[PDB]
């Protein structure tokens, strides 16, 4: 019966995921990293500490976070001792928020939330922020409690009129302020605010958080944006770059000042344009158009093949793990239907399929 | 060697009927083997009660042990001492297992019990006492040591 | 409420946790034409009901007007007004037999 409750548990997934829809998503995106310093997260029911789990899986949320979505920028408020702290604002450099983040791990947290402060001073870090430029924060509570200078609802009303959207992530359980936020903050939507039952699912909650959210048509932001791709020169002298002022061997130009910068994907600092390059928009069009589930079929059926497609292996027998793209028609197993689907972005299937 | 360690169980019983030691036997069927040996001197017999000591280890030999196993509740004529503690003590579990261990029939069982020191062996003792709830008295070979327990 | 039931025959009676039924025709001089009672057809369980009879340290507990002022047991019943402090999310509520006996613990809990 372990294969069977494999099977009606892939199934409840399968009914959660039906929902496969090719949703404008947020890819122009602004984000502001939550984190407390309190006493709460220094109890050791999580091994070794709560701040030290939160401390590592930050560090890979930063570094999923800039492979998959690079033209975004991210900032870092840290909540420590009754007032909010800023340690690194957005930026396309991980490294800033790296070395944030392991001066957090060699200090020692400890404190009381002002989630009011904390908001506010987020606020003001995304005052400066265009419109096409999504405004995003997640928010981690280890608490049950928060004490503030003044009023939240002010700010939960001021925050819904500076369109954003939020995820909260508590530690126990539901509270009913945060169930509010994402509620009012997510027009009714209640599904933002998650609670962890374990380390797993809590790993599986950040590998969600890492995927863009789909915008709605009433919030509408249909615009251009002026870009252009800067020109890598593999130069033959140490040369001044435009930001740090150092001497670098090699670079790119600016398209219109032909000033070099170290890195990419970032603004330029003189004539103030985006430079990326066609990996950046090219990571995200498996979010463009999605790769749909595919057709599980029963034993019952004589098949086409007994062998899988693809990695070219022998199909079992109780059950039928032999998994057909919808798209192409071909009967995949479920080692390679998992591993395209969590990778790959293309059907070889459809590749022999011809149109 | 488990089979060979098959005793006469609840068959031989000393009781001390006020301070007279009368070795009783649960029927008259452990008289004919007990009578082989002879070294002594139901049914119950005159007995040098300090040979009781020696005797014990003799019946050991000859595989007939006597057990000891108060029916205080029903021995109403020593006077009970009924006396509890408070609820503010806490048992723990390895002395509720000890507690259990000569309260399996609810018959005081008596034995050894050797505990790590500083496991308030005093306290299991206390509450051994005060489950027993009779007459009872408490011996070791100094001074300062004894007041403190009586403290 | 007799005049009540002498002055209307369609008497309907009902309330949340009756329970049982038969007394109440004993209490009050009357009979029902018929009555029975509901329990809800619920998916899955989600009050959750239980009888604490000891606390952690596993001592019996109560609420007698005579052993009402057992500071032990005073001692336990805040063992789990701290363990139920630390965990409650939004609100939790106390109830007592007694508002003096309430103000009484409160007050030696306050001191
Ligand atoms: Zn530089
Ligand atoms: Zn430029
Ligand atoms: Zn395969
Ligand atoms: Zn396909």
């Amino acid at each position: 019966a372990s294969l069977v409750a494999s099977i009606v548990e892939a199934r409840k997934k399968r009914t959660a995921k039906k929902n496969i829809t090719p949703y404008q998503r947020g890819i122009i995106r602004s984000l502001i990293l939550t984190l407390d310093c309190s006493e709460a997260m220094l109890e050791k029911d999580l091994r070794p500490n709560r701040h030290a789990m939160i401390i590592q899986y930050a560090i890979d949320f930063v570094h999923e976070f800039f492979d998959q979505n690079p033209i975004s920028q991210m900032g870092i408020i840290i909540m420590r001792n009754g007032l909010a702290q800023l340690v690194s604002q957005v930026s396309g450099n991980p490294q800033d928020h790296i070395d944030a983040l392991k001066s957090i791990r060699k200090q020692e947290p400890k404190g009381n939330p002002s989630l009011q402060n904390a908001l506010e001073m987020a606020r003001g870090l995304l005052l400066p922020v265009p419109a096409h430029c999504t405004r995003e924060v997640l928010i981690v509570f280890g608490s049950l409690s928060t004490t503030d200078p003044g009023d939240i609802h002010q700010t939960i009303d001021s925050l819904v009129s500076e369109k954003i959207r939020v995820k909260v992530l508590g530690l126990s359980a539901q509270v009913a302020i945060c169930k509010e936020l994402c509620k009012a903050t997510n027009y009714g939507d209640e599904s933002f605010y998650k609670i962890l039952l374990d380390e797993t699912h809590l790993k599986e909650l950040f590998n969600e958080a890492v995927t863009p959210l789909p915008v709605n048509k009433i919030n509408k932001g249909f615009t251009l944006v002026k870009m252009g791709f800067p020109t890598r020169i593999f130069e033959d002298t140490p040369t001044f770059c435009s930001c740090h002022s150092k001497l670098v061997y090699g670079g790119y130009f600016c398209p219109n000042c032909h000033s070099k910068v170290c890195s990419l994907p970032t603004v330029c600092p003189c004539c103030d344009l985006m430079l990326i390059l066609s990996t950046h928009l090219a990571r995200s069009y498996h979010h463009l158009m999605p790769l749909k589930t595919f057709a599980e079929v029963p034993t019952t059926e004589k098949f086409r093949s007994e062998d899988c497609f693809s990695c070219q292996s022998r199909f079992p027998i109780l059950t039928s793990s032999r998994y057909r793209c919808e798209d192409c028609k071909q009967e995949f197993c479920v080692d390679c239907d998992v591993f395209i689907h969590e990778i790959l972005h293309n059907c070889p299937g459809c590749e022999s399929k011809p149109v | 060697f488990i089979k060979g360690a098959t005793i006469s169980y609840g068959k031989v019983k000393l009781v001390i009927k006020h301070n007279r030691y009368f070795v009783e036997t649960t029927q008259a069927d452990i008289l004919q083997m007990l009578l082989n040996d002879s070294v002594i001197g139901v049914h119950s017999f005159e007995i040098a009660n300090e040979s009781v000591e020696v005797v014990k280890k003799r019946c050991q030999e000859i595989d007939y042990p006597v057990l000891e196993e108060y029916d205080f509740r029903n021995d109403h004529r020593n006077p009970d001492l009924d006396i509890d503690l408070k609820p503010s003590t806490q048992i723990r579990p390895y002395q509720e297992k000890s507690l259990s261990k000569m309260f399996g029939n609810g018959r005081a069982r008596s034995g050894i019990i050797v505990l790590p020191c500083g496991a308030g062996k005093t306290l299991v003792g206390i509450t051994a006492a005060c489950t027993i709830k009779k007459s009872v008295i408490v011996l070791c070979t100094s001074s300062v040591s004894v007041m403190q327990w009586r403290q | 409420i007799k005049p009540v039931f002498e002055r209307f025959s369609s008497v309907i009676i009902t309330s949340g946790t009756i329970s049982p039924l038969d007394m109440y025709p004993r209490m009050l001089n009357f009979k029902t034409v018929l009555q029975k009672s509901y329990a809800m057809t619920l998916a899955k369980k989600s009050f959750l009901p239980m009888i604490i009879t000891k606390g952690s340290d596993q001592v019996a507990i109560s609420s007698r007007f005579e052993i009402r002022n057992d500071p032990s047991i005073v001692r336990n019943y805040g063992s789990m007004l701290v363990e139920f402090a630390k965990i409650t999310p939004d609100g939790m509520v106390v109830f007592f037999p007694s508002y003096l006996y309430m103000e009484s613990i409160v007050s030696m809990w306050q001191t």
